[PDB]
């Protein structure tokens, strides 16, 4: 979950490298 | 023993059957209660006069004199019993050189005092008048502003009141 | 014909607005349909592509962040009203942080079925304010309408107040007055016959036919209307739908081979349907409630041997009912194979949908949980519950972990329900409307009390407010005044008198006795709450009492009910103890005097012999006003005229001559705020506080110094 | 991107900033 | 001699006034005495006898109902003074349950040593105006006299002395009015000076020596003493003994020959609860030290390498901590074979006495417990704590359970604090003083805080009406005016910058420019600190806001400094992620001005020419005020004077003295214009004085729906 | 400007080298930054008179008069250079044998009108003089209504001047 | 003790029979 | 002893009308 | 104040001590 | 308009920011 | 009474009636 | 205290209850 995983806890790139293009 | 007036669920009321240029002071207060007895509040004393009319400003009766070579009048008016605001007053005093100076006052305390005032030196000769004019309603004889001869009440260059 | 355009299901478009030639010209969707989140656009490509085809929609509508646009009417100038079924988060309409927007300008919404709406956050947007919603929706108080450019007071009116056909504004009324409402510059409010309209209304003003709705074309026929009540079929709006035709989404109505063909197709490889669409009650519906399944036989909620009920297994590790979209993922079923949590939030009592999806759950596998619910008052709801199972619990082995409900004032009316508990240890902080008397029943209908430990409850919290009780005092005695009141009532002495620490006297105005308990509001001074403490009286134990605890006045206003009752000062220990002592709240009027005139003595008249007066009335209501009373007088002319004459040196005037001219204030400008603070009431007024928490201590240090002595002074002497 | 933590307006525009074009995504197809 | 009489030991005065033949002839005290316990008995029993033969106390006395026995002038006046080397409750001398109390004698009283006397519920009990305790103890703050017939509000009490006879009367006013001091209607008081008050006055000479007290037979000689400060031995005060002899108990020397048979007649063949007096320090003391015992028959104490340790094995498997006495009942205990409990009570503190007692106290065998210490700190008496092992726990496997403590702010410095909570939980609930990070700590050092579990610690409470912060706020600019003044200071993002709302501001007026380092008692508001909160600003800029915070506050005092800081504001938590930010103070001058009018002028003269103008200061003086400019010139010169006062006119009407005009004519414009402005200006109004619950709840709402939006769109694929 | 002054921290102030009980003002302000400005406030506004002397009143130079061949006396002086204020009134009742015996209530502008008073015709015989000069405190050419013996028209000798 | 017998409950008169001669 | 709870003057009362006026013996206990 | 009204030239001196240096207009009322 | 904002109703320190150039 | 007191009449109509019918010392200015 | 004592401080009911008579 986005703001379980960035809200709480620091979202990296590789945390984030899914769904860009 | 006093006036004893009362009011049924308002607040304003024209009381009537009044004498008229009277300042009516008013005792005021109030009772919820008459049951087992009035609890009635202090009195805010409050006052007005009435609202003045062409009424009895001007004079109630006739405005009368006297002549005489006895050098002097008894002069008269009537003055109204509810007064109009400024009753109206007409001051008249005389000049000739030697000791032959004029006078007369319209005012109440002076009226009380010298039974109106009486003039003393009507006798031919130059005799005439400063008037202020003042009347608070208008009225049917004024002083008149011209030179009085003393002749009697004739025309303007003679006594003129009326 | 009022539906003709085909229909397309719900979607989503993000991107380049190629997605929206998706459309072969549809009219209704069903599902979902919100479109946002693009960037790179602005206002020119919206003039033109606007989608006048569309009739309706049912299910929520949202749009979020789509950066250039400035009005409506060049989207969806025929988009007529939006049903409820599947709200988003308790709302259906959700026009939020939308960019570069001046007006809404959207005219085919009449009457919003259920839900509510929110358009928040718009720093562009303006004519909103000048919008009615009360002749639309019901819901009208869940919608959080605000953070725009016409909450920030920047924009204007154009609206048009002259006919450019033939009608101004309707002068519709809101707010008070009369609201010259609009959507924009142009475009004005439609007023419409109350009954009528919630049938549809001519564009004259007329009714229309009962089965026609909003837009009529025709007045009173079923085939030439613009929107449908219930159903339709095939050009008409109903109410039914006979044979073999069967009801459909509350909004249709369909063939066998409809249902037919949705049963055999599934999301993935099964072409007999995972959420397959049968018959039950004349309604095509995705699955049966509970006490029926199915043999694929005709397409019928057969009914089944023994109970049917609904195990609603849930994939999550956890549930929240913080929505009603959660209550819809739970309507219907009747079992859990998890937990369960509720976190309702904001001023909306949303228990009745609640009620309406759910209170038919009575089985839990794991553990309840409630939280942070300002709005919540019950969980009345829940009027099946049976069961709270040990399959899973919080920490600590846990199963019912009540926490933090600001404002629920009970649970359950605890004479009509049998239930359960198998497992599970309690939790229970801050419920500070929650009575301790209901607790303790709580516990004895718990069916575990071996199990129940220490620390759970905080006597110390839970119950804090709004007073309830187990114990009572009463007035022995009242003898009163009209501006005192003497009270004596019955006594209370607890297991220790030495608890005891004296009295409160809760005493205030009130109109009517239309008035209730005040404890549970803030518990600082200013809440019309005037208290005070008195300390408690000599004991006189070894004889017979006879002194009663009292107390007299310091101040009252005559015919007044006051509304009055107590409690008592007590000692907290760690014990399950009764709440202490009060006495209800009683009204009681006060006795009679007039000391006060009336204001506003006015001085004037009205002719030569006609007066005029003015009363007002104090403050002090005086009893109920009987009448008034007056004692005029004269006064002859004084002295003040026998002590002048005006044929005098100059003049001068006493003033025998009218002037009452009845002046009025240029110098006192009481402008918008009438109010002001030269001096006040009590400012920073005397309210106690850990001040008085010295005195506790005090008296504990007293209990303390009698304990030791008793102890040590006295011993036994057996051995 | 900021390695504080994203939350909100700040989350939203940074996470466009970081995708960008053809990218993100809603998959109603899923 | 001085001090003749035989050995006279505790005794309990109790249900027959028999036992005064034990006061057959003795003058001697040790241990205490017991009046009480006397209900059949009436003046003709306190006249059957009165034995004035004793010399003083040492620890106490008492007095518990007993009826009559008017007052003790004619019971004991031969009685000096008690040593306080024991206690009752933190008290040492008793004044309790009395009936037909008259009064009290006790003019022979000079230096109470240790401790305090206790009055209460004696109500027939007056003229206690005229008996200072300072002067008679070397320390008073636990003092504490009550409830008696002088809380009646009666007896003026007219006590002799100056007036009434000359009887050698010191008066001695210590608050505002000087009062001739006595004990009684028909006694006198004795003050000294202290030249000699270590030692005590005298008006037989002056004086006497400086080891002599109290009182002595002969001034200026150092055998005729009454009392001694420090010792006893033939006939005279002295300060040691000579080390031949050895010391007991506060009182005398004795010899060795003396010390060992006043033990040795119990070290036979019979247990009478008697104890192991040996020879040490030069003192015949109970008990051996740590490092010393005695298993021998040398008769003196001997340092056993390894440590002695001062193990005490508990009654009643526990123990409570509660007074003075049951501290001073383990000093020269160390050690604790059982579990201690500790709740102290009254405002007054005992770290001073306990850092004696149990400040060398270095492992409990099971637990510590705190409850409703209100007074209370610190563990600072606790010095050498170090290990509270794993052998016992409260009721839930608790090792440590601190409650109610309503003051407690801190505990050590942590220098070198090395401890051990090995095993159990911990507890905290309205500890608010007390910081949350210091607990940390507390964990830090204890070892596996894994131990801890969900609502082991509070998190809604300590640091309530103050707490110490991790980080700190800064300033970047401020501006000032004379009425008005900007503050423009850093702006904070929390990691969840929502979770933030705002900030939280303070000031005050503040010529003592030394105020409070506090953070706030909001309680109901009820602290004069004017504070008003701010709305945060914008995320608008994304790496750093350009928009500073601000808020301007204003209608201050021209000259005059201005203490002002501030704090956040903050959602409350839920884990220990943050305490919020804070700034310091800063006294801060306010402008100059120049609009300030002097007070109360005045004009009169000594002559024509001459005219004394005298005058005041204003009401905002302004600072350093450099001159008072003034002007005048002969306005005296209206065209309303040479036309007056003619023949029957009025004579003297124009006779202006202050004339009318240049008078500060009446008003009546309370607040229209710039301060109907300032109307919100209010009394009874609260300095917390707005529903931050609601707001608290539309924060949280709000923060809901953004992250349901978020987290459903965020991720719908697995990329 | 007006006169000016400053203080040195006092709370006390006069002046001197001024005209006898006569009238001036106040204004005292605040400074407080006198450099750039006198930055002293509004004041604290209020009058004075102080210690009248009716040695000015009375004659500084004594008033002899005019004989008129007309048998009337013409009061004749130059007033003070320090006049005590403003010179009020004199008592100048005047009536007998008839009206004209001048009576004059004299202000500075009568006086300026007149240059004094100019009385009847003379009278041999007794003669009062109850005549007055009036600052604000009410000494004059004061003696008593003592009436002075008329010699053959002349001899009214008002010089104690009290 | 004793508080703790009767300070608690209404006690029995054992409870003062133990504080007996 | 009696119905009542028994804190205080209460106890004291109890004792003494209870005592027969015997009372309670201290035996030298050190 | 801003719990109620505020008008004057406590406006135009406000204005002037908080903008300063980055300029300053006003719709005059004055 | 500040004045209307502010003279005839609440304002604010940002709020006079933005009439602030 | 609390900073006002039991002045004027007041006092003795409330004197009256904390008892009513045993009755009082009458205390106008006592 | 039947006057003074309720006129010179706060007053109480258990002062007055012996004023009675």
């Amino acid at each position: 979950g986005i703001v379980e995983q960035c809200c709480t806890s620091i979202c990296s790139l590789y945390q984030l490298e899914n769904y860009c293009n | 023993h006093r006036p004893f007036e009362k009011v049924v669920n308002k607040e304003s009321l024209v009381i009537s059957g009044l004498r008229h240029f009277t300042g009516y002071r008013i005792e005021l207060q109030a009772c919820n209660q008459d049951t087992p007895e009035e609890r009635c509040s202090v009195a805010a004393y409050v006052s007005a006069r009435t609202m003045p009319e062409a009424k009895a400003d001007d004079i109630v009766g006739p405005v009368t004199h006297e002549i005489f070579e006895n050098n002097v009048v008894h002069l008269m008016w009537q003055e109204p019993k509810e007064p109009n605001g400024l009753i109206v007053l007409y001051e008249v005093s005389y000049r000739r050189y030697g000791d032959e100076e004029l006078h007369l006052c319209v005012s109440r305390k002076h009226f009380a005092l010298e039974r109106g005032c009486r003039l003393r030196g009507l006798s031919p000769g130059n005799y005439s008048v400063r008037i202020r004019a003042t009347s608070l309603a208008g009225n049917g004889s004024w002083t008149e502003p011209t030179y009085f001869y003393v002749t009697d009440y004739l025309d303007v260059p003679s006594n003129i009141a009326k | 014909h009022l539906y003709p355009g085909e229909v397309c299901p719900g979607m989503d478009i993000r991107n380049n607005l190629t997605r929206l030639h998706e459309l072969e010209n549809c009219s209704v969707i069903e599902g979902h349909l919100q479109i946002l989140l693009m960037f790179k656009t602005r206002p020119e490509d919206f003039r033109d592509l606007s989608f006048p085809k569309l009739i309706m929609i049912t299910d929520y509508l949202l749009l979020f962040r789509v950066y250039g646009l400035e009005s409506l009417k060049d989207l969806f100038p025929n988009l007529t009203v939006i049903r409820g079924s599947r709200l988003f988060f308790n709302y259906a309409l959700v026009i939020f942080e939308m960019v570069h927007l001046k007006e809404l300008g959207l005219y085919n919404l009449m009457n919003i079925t259920r839900g509510s709406v929110r358009i928040e956050k718009n720093n562009e947007l303006c004519y909103l304010a000048t919008i009615d919603w009360s002749r639309i929706l019901d819901s009208v108080e869940d919608n959080y309408i605000v953070l725009n450019k016409d909450d920030n007071e920047e924009c204007g009116d154009i609206c048009p107040g002259t006919a450019k056909g033939k009608t101004n504004c309707p002068a519709t009324v809101i707010n008070g007055q009369f609201v010259e409402r609009c959507w924009t510059h142009s475009h004005c409010q439609k007023v419409c016959p109350t009954i009528c309209k919630s049938h549809g209304c001519t564009a004259e003003g007329l009714c229309c036919h009962s089965e026609c709705l909003g837009n009529c074309s025709q007045p009173d026929d079923p085939t030439k209307c613009v929107a449908c009540r219930n159903f339709y079929l095939d050009g008409r709006c109903v109410e039914t739908c006979p044979p073999p035709y069967y009801h459909f989404q509350d909004w249709r109505c369909v063939n066998f081979s409809f249902c037919q063909d949705l049963h055999h197709k599934c999301k993935n490889s099964r072409r007999q349907g995972c959420h397959q669409y049968v018959i039950h009650n004349n309604k095509c519906i995705p699955e049966c409630p509970s006490g029926y399944t199915m043999n694929s036989s005709n397409l019928l909620c057969t009914p089944c041997l023994g109970p049917c009920p609904k195990v609603c297994h849930l994939l999550e590790g956890e549930k929240t009912i913080d929505s009603v979209t959660s209550a819809q993922e739970l309507r219907g079923c009747t079992v859990i194979n998890g937990s369960l949590i509720i976190n309702i939030r904001g001023g909306n009592n949303l228990a009745a949908e609640l009620e309406a999806n759910l209170g038919l759950i009575e089985e839990i596998s794991g553990y309840l949980k409630i939280r942070r619910s300002y709005a919540l008052v019950s969980l009345s709801f829940f009027r099946k519950l049976r069961l709270i199972r040990g399959e899973t619990l919080e920490i600590g082995n846990y199963s019912f972990y009540a926490l933090d409900n600001q404002n629920l004032r009970q649970l359950w009316d605890w004479s009509k329900h049998n239930l359960t508990i198998t497992q599970g240890k309690l939790f229970f902080h801050y419920n500070p409307k929650l009575c301790l008397s209901e607790i303790h029943k709580m516990e004895e209908v718990s069916g575990t009390k071996g199990r129940q430990e220490r620390n759970d409850i905080a006597l110390k919290t839970n119950g804090d407010q709004a007073s309830c009780e187990n114990e009572l005092l009463k007035f022995s005695y009242i003898r009163t005044s009209f501006d005192k009141i003497l009270l004596r009532w019955e006594p209370y002495w607890p297991p220790d008198f030495r608890d005891l620490l004296g009295f409160m006297l809760f005493y205030k105005e009130a109109p009517y006795q239309n008035v209730t308990e005040f404890d549970g509001q803030d518990a600082c001074g200013s809440n019309s709450w005037t208290v005070v403490d008195i300390d408690p009286p000599l004991r006189s134990n070894d004889p017979k009492s006879q002194n009663h605890p009292g107390w007299l006045m310091r101040g009252l206003k005559p015919w007044t009910q006051y509304a009055i009752f107590v409690k008592t000062l007590v000692t907290f220990s760690d014990e399950r103890r009764t709440y202490g002592a009060k006495s209800d709240i009683i009204y009681v009027q006060t006795d009679a005097t007039n000391p006060s005139v009336p204001l506003d003595p006015i001085s004037v008249s009205n002719s030569s012999s006609q007066i005029i007066l003015k009363w007002k009335p104090p403050s002090d209501p005086n009893g109920n006003i009987t009448h008034y009373l007056v004692f005029w007088e004269r006064q002859a002319e004084d002295s003040e005229l026998f002590e002048l004459d005006y044929c005098l040196k100059g003049l001068k005037l006493p003033s025998r001559t009218w002037s009452p001219p009845f002046e009025s204030e240029d110098s006192q400008k009481h402008n918008q705020s009438e109010y002001e603070d030269s001096a006040g009431e009590c400012c920073s007024c005397p309210k106690t506080d850990s001040q008085i928490l010295k005195e506790l201590e005090e008296s504990s240090f007293r209990k303390t110094f009698e304990d030791y002595l008793h102890n040590v002074v006295f011993v036994p002497r057996p051995s | 991107f900021v390695n504080q933590h994203l939350c909100g307006s700040h989350l939203v525009e940074a996470l466009y900033l970081v995708c960008g074009e053809r990218g993100f995504f809603y998959t109603p197809k899923t």
